[PDB]
């Protein structure tokens, strides 16, 4: 018998549809006493091979051991489910992107921003201890969620799967220049994630979407081939400027590890 | 259908070609790329790949295709990959073989470009 049967799709209570796009559909729902989000994946040319792969990739996402990592609670295998499906907890504030850029009711203060940064650095340091690394995980403000106590958590449900096209990249503004150009197996993936964190620092400092005036194609091509970088913000402390510069080092090998910037960010907290 | 726009209205055909020209520059000029000649400038697959990302809102990592193809084979691979991106976006499998584009078949090229234009006229 299989080691995991996964979550039974029949047990999901679908309450309300949140979104639909190229990658699938998000629903708010309930499952075994949990308030959940369900992602129903859209896949072209689904096959037994891809289904087998989905069922081997999902167990790694069920990470319950770190406060700044949001687990996949489980997945529906397809077959027997209609479509490959992911389940995670509903995060009441939504993504970091939504809290920073689509927050119609309050503006988080810079003490909260520094706490988000520490939260994300702790979660990434934990993920970087895993062997092997969780593949195809891109750090950006849409893949970080804000829980009911304002804790920032890296979303494991936002990983890409092996059967989702690696040729289509939808948040290039957070991607390291080398990762725009080289296959993952030819990059240091941990150092690439630190570039993404540097861009998150920039986003927390400016409260702007990086390269908001450009299309994703323009962003990737200009960052990769024309040296386009975020403009260092005026009027910030030398300490924040220095941290953002080292995390965004052009040389991947000179960027700090997440476990090095965690104590730096701890000292930047109010508490 | 499109074959009648091609063969037996050659001043419509040229207006179709002038339509397709304005359309592709609207997007490729954002990368500082100009198209003056539909007969050849899509044959190596590069601009089709870039155009797909501009039309559907993604960047294509440069390791996914040959930005500077050095062989007929690499150009065929680029065009085939662009065809796959097209299907990812909801288009049915393109009629021409990828080699028809690489060989500068004006009909095969304008068919592919026209199907992109029908779908994406209104993208800014
Ligand atoms: C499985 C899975 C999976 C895969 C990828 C992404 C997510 N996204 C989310 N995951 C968890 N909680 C979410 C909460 C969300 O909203 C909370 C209310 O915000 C004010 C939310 O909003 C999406 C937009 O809705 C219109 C998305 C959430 C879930």
């Amino acid at each position: 018998m299989n080691k995991h049967s996964g979550i039974d799709f029949k047990q999901l209570n679908f309450l309300t549809k949140l979104n639909e796009n190229h990658s699938g559909e998000l629903w708010k729902g309930r499952w075994q006493g949990n308030d959940i989000v369900v992602k129903v994946l859209k896949v072209r040319d689904w096959s037994t091979r891809k289904s087998r792969d989905f069922n081997e990739e999902c167990p790694r996402l069920r990470i319950f051991s770190h406060p700044n990592v949001l687990p996949v609670l489980g997945a529906c295998q397809s077959p027997p489910a209609p479509h490959p499906t992911l389940i995670t907890h509903w995060m009441p504030y939504g993504s970091l992107y939504n809290v920073l850029h689509e927050g119609t009711n309050f503006v988080v203060d810079q003490s909260q921003a520094v706490k988000f940064a520490l939260d994300m650095a702790r979660g990434m340091a934990f993920l970087h201890t895993l062997e092997p690394l969780i593949p195809r995980h891109a750090l950006n403000s849409r893949s970080v969620m804000i829980d009911e106590d304002m804790t920032a958590r890296i979303s494991m449900a936002d990983v890409k799967f092996s059967f989702q096209s690696p040729g289509r990249m939808y948040a290039p503004a957070w991607v390291a220049p080398e990762a725009l150009q080289k296959k993952p197996e030819d990059t240091n993936r941990r150092s690439a994630d630190m570039w993404s964190f540097a861009v998150l620092l920039w986003e927390l400092v400016t409260r702007e979407v990086p390269f908001a005036d450009l299309s994703n194609m323009e962003i990737g091509m200009k960052v990769a081939l024309e040296g386009l970088r975020p403009t260092i913000p005026p009027g910030i402390s030398p300490h924040v400027s220095k941290l953002m510069k080292i995390c965004m080092n052009e040389d991947p090998a000179k960027r700090p590890k997440f476990d090095m910037i965690v104590p730096i960010l701890e000292k930047m907290q109010d508490k | 259908a499109f074959d009648t726009l091609f063969d037996h209205a050659p001043d419509k055909l040229n207006v179709v070609k002038k339509t397709l020209i304005t359309f592709v520059n609207k997007h490729l000029n954002k990368l500082n790329l100009e198209v003056t000649e539909l007969e050849t400038q899509f044959a190596d697959g590069v601009y089709l790949v870039l155009l797909m990302g501009l039309l559907e809102g993604y960047f294509v990592p440069l390791h996914s295709f040959f930005l500077t193809p050095d062989s007929f084979e690499q150009k065929v691979l680029n065009v085939s990959f662009a065809f796959e991106l097209m299907q990812d976006g909801g288009l049915e499998k393109p009629k021409p073989r990828p080699e028809d584009i690489v060989n500068c078949d004006l009909k095969s090229t304008l068919r592919v470009l026209y199907n992109l234009f029908t779908k994406y006229r209104n993208v800014e």
